[PDB]
């Protein structure tokens, strides 16, 4: 059936050229403009413009004009979408759009964007790559594990490795105005929790392959 | 063109809600009305109707449910120019929760943490709601408003919000407590050697 289907999250440094990809299955690809739309974090839809998969034409928004290109495989049917020199304010999440939706009349003639992708999530900063700070919290009683500096902030915690799964809570992650992550995860026990059992914090770092299990006591 | 647009709508289950997009010469043009669930891409839309007042068109939700929840935008087409011109967003929340109260948690540096001659103080809110608080931070009933990181509330999978706060200072500053704010019922906490 219809679908858009787009790259992966792309976490870059400025400077760099991302380049975001969307497939078009399900119907006759040539047939209908696509359009680029981003959204700022937790902000509205911007529109980036669009293209034609037939002639190849593009139109772009007056405030994308000369860093953005978007182009056409066919032979694929994929359409891209470029920042050639991203910047840390182009940090978004960047959604494709078929427009498939058809029209009424001739005073509107315009097809409608019924069809969206997934959206391809595209972060860029200029800091690096680290592994995280696993400090371990001292005490219902409250235990927990404070992970801090680290990036990006694709991670996992888990306790005694699958064992704790009940009273867990782990919380968001703070970004710092240095450009790292951080969070905390902790647990609610039983007040005379400790001496039966010690705990255990895993933290699971893929990006810098870190992985640290920090024993919790006292 | 440009379509302005509320930013917020609050309406109680099983009632009908009405957003309003406001143009010029929305005339002849048609308005599309898209949804956007926190988290997702949005989409384009027996309950949902709408209309155009030639000034001003209107999403329409009679009997709103919970899976109704979402950023609603509008949107057209300026054939002049051929430029695609979106709304600002509606965040719409439908009331299904009563008030509740944050659940505050302060924990003390990792001892560690001072042998890398840091200082960090969390402080963990969760199981709240509305989903605003005003966290404050103070040293022996002094505000201290340097090197304080906080989050925005963010929700539960069971349906409440969370959030944290980190008071980034040094050992030296530390043997040397938390005010959460939610409504006026301000809660406290500790800190000591």
């Amino acid at each position: 059936q219809v679908q858009l289907v787009q790259s992966g999250a792309e976490v870059r440094k400025p400077g760099a050229s991302v380049k975001v990809s969307c497939k078009a299955s399900g119907y006759t690809f040539t047939d209908n403009y696509i359009h680029w739309v981003r959204q700022a974090p937790g902000q509205g839809l911007e529109w980036m413009g669009w293209i034609h998969p037939n002639s190849g034409a593009t139109k772009y928004a007056q405030k994308f004009e000369g860093w953005v290109t978007m182009t056409r495989d066919t032979s694929i049917s994929t359409v891209y979408m470029e920042l050639s020199r991203s910047r840390s304010d182009d940090t978004a999440v960047y959604y494709c759009a078929r427009a498939g939706l058809e029209p009424r009349s001739v005073d509107y003639y315009f097809y409608g964007l019924d069809v969206w992708g997934q959206g391809t999530a595209v972060t860029v900063s200029s800091a690096s790559t680290k592994g995280p700070s696993v400090f371990p919290l001292a005490p219902t009683a409250a235990l927990g594990c404070l992970v801090k500096d680290y990036f990006p902030e694709p991670v996992t915690v888990s306790w005694n490795s699958g064992a704790l799964t009940s009273g867990v809570h782990t919380f968001p992650a703070v970004l710092q105005s240095s450009g790292l992550y951080s969070l905390s995860s902790v647990v609610t026990v039983p007040s005379s929790s400790l001496g039966t059992q010690t705990y255990i914090c895993n933290v699971n770092h893929k990006p810098s392959n870190t992985k640290v299990d920090k024993r919790v006591e006292p | 063109s440009a379509l302005t647009q509320p930013p917020s709508v609050s309406v109680a289950p099983g009632q009908t809600a009405t957003i309003t997009c406001g143009g010029n010469n929305i005339g002849r043009k048609r308005v599309d009305w898209f949804q956007q669930k926190p988290g997702q891409a949005p989409v384009l839309v027996e309950r949902f109707s709408d209309s155009n007042s030639g000034t001003t068109a209107t999403l329409t939700i009679s009997r709103v449910e919970a899976g109704d929840e979402a950023d609603y935008y509008c949107q057209v087409w300026d054939s002049d120019s051929d430029h695609v011109v979106f709304g600002g967003g509606t965040k719409l929340t439908v009331l299904g929760q009563p008030k509740a109260a944050p659940s505050v948690t302060l924990f003390p540096p990792s001892s560690e943490e001072l042998q890398a001659n840091k200082a960090t103080l969390v402080c963990l809110i969760s199981d709240f709601y509305p989903g605003a608080v005003t966290v404050a931070w103070k040293a022996d009933s002094s505000p201290v408003k340097a090197g304080v990181e906080t989050t925005t509330p963010s929700k539960q999978s069971n349906n409440k919000y969370a959030a944290s706060s980190y008071l980034s200072l040094t050992p030296e500053q530390w043997k040397s407590s938390c005010q959460v704010t939610h409504e006026g019922s301000t809660v406290e906490k500790t800190v000591a050697p």
